[PDB]
């Protein structure tokens, strides 16, 4: 419901604001994928 | 004028972490190490995308002197839910750092987050040495 600030000054914290993984490139699934199937 | 933190802590905590354990896991004797707040995460290959869990709690590695040797336990803060699995030998570890990853039985991604990422490569330590030793 809360709308989040368009600019924003110092990071603060956000009760139910869920973190950011990183993605790799899709190199990595497919490798992982490969190495698992035999 | 400045001070620094006391790096060793009171026995008194360390006890206190065991009873807690006890409650779900009554063949938890020991604890090798604790993660103030560890969160579990899915990866979806089919939408390319991460999912969080709705586990998110406390993480300890607790050690037995009997089958299973080791076991894995995340204590559910918001669902008071017990949530527990066994540690196998067959696992495959990979480090991005902070978020650490992990690959599972039929070619599934999962890993964990952890309040520190410095915190996160001490856990992944002590299981990289159970692997190679039993």
């Amino acid at each position: 419901g809360p709308q989040d600030p368009l600019l924003q000054q110092q990071r603060a914290p956000f009760p139910g604001q869920m973190p950011n993984l990183p993605k790799p490139p899709l190199f990595w699934q497919q490798e992982a994928q490969k190495q698992e199937a035999l | 004028g400045p001070h620094m933190a006391d790096l060793m802590a009171d026995e008194s905590i360390t006890r206190m972490n065991l009873a807690a354990i006890k409650k779900i896991d009554p063949y938890a004797k020991e604890i090798v190490d604790s993660s103030s707040h560890v969160a579990f995460y899915t990866f979806n290959s089919s939408q390319n995308e991460w999912e969080k869990t709705d586990v998110e709690g406390a993480f300890f590695i607790y050690h037995r002197n009997a089958e299973p040797f080791h076991s894995i336990f995340i204590n559910n803060r918001l669902n008071t839910t017990s949530f527990v699995e066994p540690i196998t030998g067959s696992l495959e570890l990979q480090s991005q750092p902070p978020f650490l990853l992990y690959r599972n039985e039929r070619s599934r991604i999962r890993g964990f987050w952890f309040y520190n990422s410095e915190e996160c490569d001490r856990i992944s330590g002590l299981v990289n040495g159970l692997l190679k030793s039993k």
